[PDB]
C-alpha cells in the first residue's frame, strides 16, 4: 500500500511518520510523475497559498484532478482541506474544488488563538484536535457526511473518497484517523 | 475545553512552516510580492538587515502601524522582531496579533545577560543559535522555533552553513551518544540536560530549525535544505536584488525543489544582479546571544 | 513499585537529624548502633588511614559488608569509586541500603559519574556548590553531602561547602524567575533542577555534613549551619574513646541548640584525632 | 555497458589539458580570443580575480547565462568556479554541462570547514593546494586535478612558485622515502596515507598539477613549466594587459616552448604594458582552503 | 593455502572475544591461566607492575621463556615487543608466537615510527587512546587493538578513559555526515580510509580489548559493560594474594559481566588485591605515536 | 525459528549475524535456562578449554546433553567441533562426546599457519572459502558419520544426523550457504517433532 504526501510545502514529514507507523509506504510528491502508481494521497497542513502557487507553476492542478477522477482517496488536513474545498469564502475561484463544501480561511483568528481540543469523530472519541490558524467548514453539501464538530462548527468531513479536517492530526501521536483513512484506501484499491 | 499557548500549538505552528521561505518585508507592497511569490510567511521590520548594518544606530521593534499595515495586506502569517530581552516589545507584538515573534540579534539587544522568558507568552517565539548549547538554552527559555544566526545583510551564507552544520552534527552525536554521558555533555555544551535528553528520546531536535543569514541565490537556498534546514529565512537577498519579484519566486521554488539541479539551474538563469555582500573583517557585528 | 524517586529520597529523609558512622568491622558497627547512629558506612580503611596509607582505594570486600550487615539493625551504606558502575551493582546485589559514590575512594571514571537513575538502590553524592549538587541530582543522586576534607579532622571545608550550597539555594529561591536559565549556565547547573528548587522553596534532596567532624561542637555547628545530619568517620574511631565520642556526637547533633548540654557532653572526652592543617597538593574534591 | 564518471575519465580529461593554457573569461568575446590564441580551455567567471580583489564583496558562482553564452562561443572545454563547499552551485554547473569545476578560493567560501564531496559527481573538479597535505586531502575528497593557489590578481608569481616548489619537493621526498615511514609522514603532513602510498607506488602524483596565480609574462609561464607545472592557468595577466590578444598568444607559445629562450625573448619583445600588480602587505586575502 | 591474510589475522582476534588474556612470566603461571580459563597468555620477563618498580630498559623476553610457555599450554601464546623493533618482532614470529604485542610497557626502540606490521604473517595487537591513534595503528597493519591504560598501577581510570573515548569517537563516525569525514580524519590525525571503513561497516573493523589496571571482577565486568571485546590482565592476578583464585574470578566475571549477583559472589572471598598507585607520575607510559 | 549460540566465549557475534541474515532469530546462551524453547544450537569458534572450563563451573554439561537427547540440531565450528567430538587426541575424556569422531587439536600448527582455502562441501556447494584459525582436524570418522568436505586428504566437515561439524569458521565469511544448510536441518528437525 502506497500513500503519497503532497510535498511542496508544510508538515510533510509528520504525515509520513503516521503513514509509516500504520505500516503503509509513504511517498513524497513534488512532481506529477510521482502520482503514478499511488493508492492514495495526503494534502498536508501548511500554507494553502504557497501550495497553490507551486501547484500552478509546475502544472500539478490537472494531474491532481485526474488523480481524483481515477477514484483515489484523498486526505486534506487544514490547508489540505482548503485545497479540496469547492468554495472558499472571499475567493471567486477555489483550488482543486473536489469537495462539496464551503470553507472560511483563518476563521478562529490568528496564531495566538490556535488551540487544542478533544473531539468526537463519528467513524473514528477524545481525539485531540490541534487547530493551528485553522479554517472552518461553513457549509456542507448533501453528499457530505459530517464527522466532527467543535462548538457547532464542522471540523471533519467525508465525501466518498475525499476526507477532510480543519485540525492537524499528524501533530498528535494518535493515529486512529490515519488508520481510518488507510481503510478508505484499502476499500478503494479493490474497485 | 480549548487550551491555547500549549507547546504543541506553539511548535506546531512552526512545523506548519517547513519546506518554505519566510521573507523580510518593510511594507505591504513587499508583503504582497512575497505572498504572490509563495512565501510561507513574512517578517516585518523597519529596515532590512543589510540596511540595518549600513545605517548603524540603534535598531528597535518596528512601528506597530507598519506591522498592522503588513497584516492587512496578506493572508499568510506575519512575524516580527524584538530586541533581545525586550519583554514589553514582545508583549506589544503579541497584543497586535503577530503570529510568531523573533527575539533577534539583528536588532540592538536590550538585555545583554537575560533573554525573554518566552514560556510566559501565548504567541510563539523563534530564536537564533550557533550551536546546540545555545539552541538548548533558547528552548529552555521557551523558544518554539530556531534559526541559524548567520551574518545577516552580508549576502554570505558561510556563517549560516557553519551554524547549521554545527547544530546538525551535535544533534547526531547526542542522538547516538551513550546515555550515561549526557550530563557531562550538557555541561560541556552549556546545555540544559533535560533538552538533550528530549532530543535523545525523540531521535531529533524537538523544534523546527531554519536557515537564516546571507541566503542570496536559489543555490544558496537549496544548499541549506541539502544541509538539513527545515526552511529558510530571507531578507536582504530578495529586496536588495535587481528584481525582488523574480528572486522571490526562484528562492521559493529552489527551496521546494532543492534536489532538482536542472530546475535550479534554470531558476538561476535570468536572475541578474544579486546584492554585493560583505566578505568579513567585521570587528563586533552579530552573534550577540547568550 | 520499587526504586521510585520518592522511595529513594524518602529513605534519606528518614535519616535526618542523625549521625552516620564509618565502620571497618562488626564491633565498631555494634558500638555505632549502641551509641545511636542512624546508619553505618562500611569500608576497608577509615579516611584518615586511606590518606596515610595512600595507594588505590576501592570498594570494600563484600565479606566485610555482610559481616557488618549481620551485626546491626540500622541501615548499612557503603562506598564506590566514582564512575564504577559494576561496584555499585555489586553493592546493590548485596542489599546495601544506600550507595556512596565517593571521592575518598580512587576515582574509576574521571569524566563521567555513574548513571544513578538506572538503579533501584539510592545513592548519596558529595558536592561543594549548587552546580555540582544539581549535576549529581541530574545523574540520579537521591541524597547529598558536603565533600569536606576527609581524614583531616578539620571542618573548614565542610563549612565552606555547606555555606556555599545554602547561600546559593537562598539566592535561587528568591531569584527573579527570568534569570534562572542564565544562572544555571553560570553555575554549570541543569536548569530544571534550579527550577525544581525554586518551585519547592528548598533543595529537593537531603543534604548532610561530612568531612572533618571531630567534636560535639563540630557536629552541632553543621546543624546550626543548616545541615540535615552528619557523617562521621575518622573523628570517632581515631579518637581516644570511640564509644564515648559516638554518644556525644549523636547527642550534640540531636540537641544542637542546647549549649549547656553540649558543654557537658564535650567535658570528659579526652583526646581527639590530631588532624591535618592543609598544604595538601592534590587530595580530594575529585568529582566532576 | 558504458561507464561515465570513472576516475580514469575524470583524470583523463585533465591529462588531455597538459602543456597548455587555460584562460579566465568573463564573456564570449574573450572566450573567442582565448580559443583563437590557442587556449586549451576557458574558465568562466563574473569578475577577473584582480577585479574580485579590487571590488571585494562576496564572490559567487557566475550567472548560468554567462556560462551558456561562453559555451556557445567556443569548441574548447569550458570550466567554471564555485565557492568552497557550495555543493548546489557545483550541481548547477554540472547540470549546465560545464567540463571541469573549480572549487575555488578566489570566490568567497561557503563552507569554512568542509569542502565538496567531489566523489559524488560525474563532472570532475580541480582544486588548489599549497602543499602535499592539502593536495592529498583534496584528492581524498575526489578532486581530479590540482593547481597551485598562488596569490590571484596580484600579478606576482612568488606564491605560485612557493607552492609548486613545495609540492614538487614533497612528492620527491615521498617517492624515495623509506616505506615504513609513510604513516608517520602522512600524519606530519595532515595527509591521507593511502594517497601517499599511491604516490609512492606510481612514482609521481596521480593527478595533473597546474600553475596558477600571478602568471603575468611569457617568462612567468615558461618558469612554471621549468619548475615542473603540467600547465598554466591565467586570468588577470592577459585581460588586464595592454593587448590581451597579444599576451594570450605569447603565454600560449612560451608555455609550449618553455625551453626556447630565443623564442621566449622574441615573444616577450613587443608586449607593452602588463598589469601593475600588488607587492603584498595584504592582511587576509586568499589561501582560504582547508 | 593463503596465509597472512587480513581476514586470518583479524579472525584470530575475533576468536579471542569474550575472554581474558593473562600476562605470564613462566610455565607454572601459564598452566594456572589455562586452568582458570584464559583465552591466551602474554609472555614477558617481568610483569608490568614490576617493570615499573624495577625501571631500566624493558625488552623482548628471552626466547627460552617463550618456548617454555608455549610447551606448557594449548591456548595461544602472545608476546610483547618494543615499539619499532622490527627484528624482535621477526624473532617472535620465527618462534611461532600467535600474536605480537607492539607494546608501550616495553622501552620503545623507535620513538617516531612503529613497525610496518603489514609485512608480517603473524598478527599484531596495538594500544590506543583515541580513534586517531587507533586508525594509525590499523593503517600500519595492526590486526587487533587494546586500550593503553596505565599498566601496573592497579587503576582502571585510564583504560576507562580510553575505551570511552574510542567508543564515543566510533559512534560519532558511524552516524556522521559522509561529506565531513575527510575533515574529521584531519582533526583526529586519522587515515581517512579507515574512518570510511568504519562508517561503511558500522563498527570498528578490528577487535578492541581493555587493558591497564584491571584488578577486580568488577573492573573486568565494567570494561565489558563499557563495550570492550575482552580483557588483558597482567599485574592484578599475579600480584594478588591468590592468583589462581583471582584468575577464575576475572574470567567468570568477564563472561557473565551482567550477572551482578554472581559478580558479587565472585568478588566475595577474594582477599588482598595489589595496592596500586594513585598517579602523580611524571613521565610513565603513553609512549606511542 | 530460534537458534541458540553458545555465548560463553568466542566468535559469538559472527554467528548471530549469519543466523539473523538467514532470517532466523538468534539467542545468546550463557545459562541453562536459556536453552529452553530453542530449535537448534551453535557452538562457536573460540577457546575449547575456556568453553569447557565455563561449562563445568556453571553446570551446563548435563543440560547441553539433554538438549542433544531432545533431538535438537547442533552446529560446532572449530572449538565448536572440538566440544562435540567423542574422542580428542591426547585427552582421556572428551567434552560433550556426542559425535562419533576423533579430533586432533591444533593439528596444522600455530597461528602463523592459519590459512584460508576454497572447499567443496557435499550438501552445500563448491568454492566455499574455508578459514582455518589454529584449526583442529578430524583424524577418524565413525560409520554413522557422513564426510562433507576434505582439505588435502583431511576431513574438515562432517554430519551425523542432527550434529553438524567443521574445522574451519564459516561465520568469518560473508558466505551463508552452510548456515542455510544448518537451518534446514533445524527446520526438518522442527517439522519432524510435529
Amino acid at each position: 500500500m502506497k500513500i503519497g504526501v503532497l510535498g511542496l510545502q508544510g508538515a510533510v514529514r509528520e504525515h509520513v511518520r503516521a503513514i509509516e507507523a500504520c505500516g503503509a509506504e509513504a511517498v513524497i510528491v513534488k512532481k506529477s510523475e510521482q502520482l503514478e502508481g499511488l493508492d492514495g494521497l495526503v494534502l498536508p497542513g501548511g500554507e494553502s497559498t504557497t501550495m497553490r502557487r507551486l501547484i500552478d507553476r509546475y502544472g500539478l492542478m490537472e494531474p491532481l484532478k485526474q488523480f481524483a477522477a481515477a477514484g483515489k482517496p484523498m486526505f486534506g488536513t487544514c490547508a489540505g482541506l482548503i485545497l479540496l474545498a469547492k468554495r472558499i469564502v472571499g475567493y471567486d475561484e477555489p483550488h482543486l474544488g473536489l469537495m462539496d463544501i464551503t470553507v472560511e480561511r483563518n476563521s478562529f483568528g490568528r496564531q495566538r488563538e490556535s488551540f487544542e481540543a478533544e473531539l468526537s469523530i463519528k467513524g473514528v472519541d477524545g481525539f485531540v484536535g490541534v487547530f493551528i490558524r485553522a479554517p472552518h467548514i461553513v457549509e456542507a453539501g448533501d453528499g457530505v457526511d459530517v464527522l466532527a464538530t467543535y462548538n457547532d462548527r464542522i471540523v471533519a468531513a467525508r465525501q466518498g473518497q475525499f476526507l477532510g479536517c480543519s485540525f492537524n492530526p499528524e501533530l498528535t501521536d494518535d493515529h486512529r484517523l490515519m488508520q481510518y483513512f488507510l481503510n478508505m484506501v484499502k476499500e478503494a484499491k479493490m474497485a | 475545553m480549548a487550551l491555547t499557548g500549549t507547546d504543541r500549538v506553539k511548535r506546531g505552528m512552526a512545523e506548519m512552516q517547513k519546506g518554505g521561505v519566510i521573507m523580510d518585508v518593510v511594507n505591504a507592497e513587499q508583503a504582497k510580492i512575497a505572498e504572490a511569490a509563495g512565501a510561507v510567511a513574512v517578517m516585518a521590520l523597519e529596515r532590512v538587515p543589510a540596511d540595518i548594518r549600513a545605517a548603524g544606530g540603534v535598531a528597535r521593534m518596528a512601528d506597530p502601524t507598519v506591522i498592522e499595515e503588513v497584516m492587512n495586506a496578506v493572508s499568510i502569517p506575519v512575524m516580527a522582531k524584538v530586541r533581545i530581552g525586550h519583554y514589553v516589545e514582545a508583549r506589544v507584538l503579541e497584543a497586535l496579533g503577530v503570529d510568531y515573534i523573533d527575539e533577534s540579534e539583528v536588532l540592538t539587544p536590550a538585555d545583554e545577560e537575560f533573554h525573554i522568558d518566552k514560556r510566559q507568552f501565548t504567541v510563539p517565539f523563534v530564536c537564533g543559535c550557533r550551536d546546540l548549547g545555545e539552541a538548548a538554552r533558547r528552548i529552555a527559555e521557551g523558544a518554539s522555533m530556531l534559526r541559524t544566526k548567520g551574518e545577516p545583510g552580508t549576502g554570505n551564507i558561510v556563517e549560516a552553513v557553519r551554524h547549521m552544520r554545527k547544530v546538525n552534527a551535535q544533534i547526531r552525536k547526542v542522538v547516538n551518544m551513550s546515555e550515561d554521558e549526557l550530563v557531562a555533555e550538557a555541561k560541556q555544551l552549556g546545555a540544559p540536560v533535560e533538552v538533550l535528553r528530549e532530543i535523545k528520546r525523540l531521535g531529533r531536535l524537538p523544534v523546527v530549525n531554519f536557515a537564516a543569514g546571507g541566503v542570496t541565490t536559489p543555490a544558496d537556498a537549496a544548499l541549506m535544505m541539502h544541509l538539513g534546514a527545515d526552511g529558510v529565512f530571507v531578507g536582504s537577498g530578495i529586496f536588495k536584488s535587481e528584481n525582488p519579484e523574480k528572486y522571490a519566486r526562484a528562492i521559493v521554488e529552489a527551496t521546494t525543489h532543492y534536489e532538482d539541479y536542472e530546475l535550479i539551474a534554470h531558476l538561476s538563469k535570468g536572475l541578474g544582479g544579486a546584492m554585493r555582500g560583505i566578505d568579513i573583517a567585521t570587528l563586533l557585528p552579530e552573534h550577540r546571544m547568550q
